[PDB]
């Protein structure tokens, strides 16, 4: 769960 | 008695030296974080990539990088809950184990950590990353990458993580921007679970107004203000 890692923007 | 989940970001190593992407101008030691934090990056670049964490690696070791009394603070929490605290952190550094933290869940890897580009297997390393240094997990060796989770990536432990968010009682952010997803969405998950938050920062993150409970100011003053209040609180 959750997705990957990403920056708001 | 109490279940306590920790997740800490990137604030609560910035008094021990250790800096991050400042979102501000989304640089990284005044890197683009696209050029030195994604997969794409290190397909273009992996001479400059590998030199960054590196730098990186080689920085974290350094006599003047040490623990600071938040880290210390943490490890007294752990060492007053035992099996019912989880530390889970965003950050690659080893400051909480340096502390005295044990079972750290580092979602986004670690930076005193490789990872074989082919089978995955992962193992400690403390030096540079040379194209000449491959696994010795294949017969057909591969290269080395940092286990470092980039962005657009999956973060690691995340089961374990979703399982304490729920299961958590208290739910304590520190450090954290409010803009890397997913750990700035963990605050709902515990809230929708029924654990109090609180966030602990230098600055208000993002996210800021969903927690409970909040105390800001230099992470090596506020954290162990909020651990003796709240070991205080649990008698
Ligand atoms: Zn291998």
């Amino acid at each position: 769960k959750g997705g990957a890692k990403r920056h708001r923007k | 008695k109490p279940r306590v989940l920790v997740l800490t970001g990137a604030g609560i190593s910035a008094e021990s030296g250790i800096r991050t992407f400042r979102a501000a101008d989304g640089l990284w030691e005044e890197h683009r974080v696209e050029d030195v934090a994604t997969p794409e990056g290190f397909d273009r670049d992996p001479e400059l990539v590998q030199a960054f964490y590196n730098a990186r690696r080689r920085q974290l070791q350094q006599p003047e990088i040490q623990p600071n009394a938040a880290h210390l603070a943490l490890a007294k929490l752990q060492d007053a809950l035992g099996d019912r605290f989880l530390l889970v952190t965003q950050n690659i550094d080893n400051l909480h184990e340096r502390a005295g933290n044990t079972n750290v869940i580092h979602m986004h890897g670690e930076l005193l950590k490789v990872r074989c580009s082919q089978s995955g297997q992962v193992l400690d390393w403390t030096g540079d990353v040379t194209p000449e240094d491959k696994c010795h997990c294949c017969q057909f060796p591969a290269p080395l990458r940092p286990h470092v989770v980039w962005f657009g990536e999956m973060p690691l432990g995340m089961d374990e993580i979703y399982m304490a968010l729920s299961m958590a009682d208290i739910f304590i952010a520190i450090g954290t921007s409010g803009h890397v997803y997913p750990a700035a969405g963990f605050v709902h998950e515990a809230k929708l679970h029924g654990a109090h938050t609180v966030e602990l920062n230098l600055e208000p993150s993002q996210v800021g107004n969903e927690f409970a409970e909040k105390y800001y100011g230099p992470a090596s003053q506020v954290v162990p203000e909020f651990v003796e209040k709240l070991l205080k609180g649990l008698k």
